[PDB]
């Protein structure tokens, strides 16, 4: 899952959005997955629609 | 063994890397040079 | 493979992204979590400890400035991963499936 981890890091780093592993907040973002949980989503940021 | 942890980083770091130039490198006939074998030894293509 | 590409009429993208609202450059809230902690030690201890504002409030404005959000994944951790009892026990930290509410 390392190995995975890192070649997606890989693929969104060729496509310039630099990415960082989550790692205090596995859990608040694996929380954030399900639908209506914004208070557990880790960076949220404004950006155009 | 942190050792050998490295080394199993760097080693599948650079081989990601070797693909990717690989990959990059179709119209300019690449070809990574690697160990080959004349009489039962062992021969390196880079080293030469 | 190549998916489709820019051609620089890519749609603009500005960096008004996680410029949170700020007073001097830092956060509404860890700035009040420090005013809090500053004034409990201030009215615990000894009423000179309003200079242990600007020391804390500079480092936090070189944190926020370098990475916007991290107090708020700081408070995540804390409050999930840090509160979660039996880290030990299973060499990770658990929620168990079943609902065991303590009921019967």
């Amino acid at each position: 899952v390392r190995d995975n981890l890192a070649h997606a890091s890989a693929a969104m780093l060729d496509v310039a959005v630099l990415p960082k592993p989550v790692d205090l907040a596995l859990e608040a973002g694996y929380w954030a997955q399900l639908p209506a949980n914004w208070q557990w989503r880790p960076r949220p940021a404004p950006i155009t629609s | 063994d942190q050792k050998k942890h490295r080394q199993e980083s760097c080693i599948k770091a650079l081989e990601d890397i070797n693909r990717t130039l690989g990959q990059s490198f179709k119209r300019y006939g690449a070809e990574l040079l690697s160990v080959y074998e004349k009489g039962g030894h062992a021969f390196s293509a880079p080293l030469e | 493979m190549k998916p489709p590409q820019q051609q620089h009429e890519a749609f603009p993208l500005f960096k008004g992204a996680t410029r949170l609202p700020t007073i001097w450059g830092v956060p509404m809230i860890p700035l009040m979590a420090m005013v809090m902690g500053v004034a409990v030690i201030a009215l615990t201890v000894s009423i000179w400890w309003w200079a242990l504002v600007p020391p804390l409030w500079f480092i936090m404005a070189q944190i926020t400035k370098n990475d916007d959000k991290a107090f708020r994944i700081w408070w995540l951790w804390i409050d999930t991963k840090f509160r979660n009892r039996n880290k030990g026990f299973w060499g990770a930290s658990s929620y168990s499936p079943a609902n065991y509410r303590k009921r019967r």
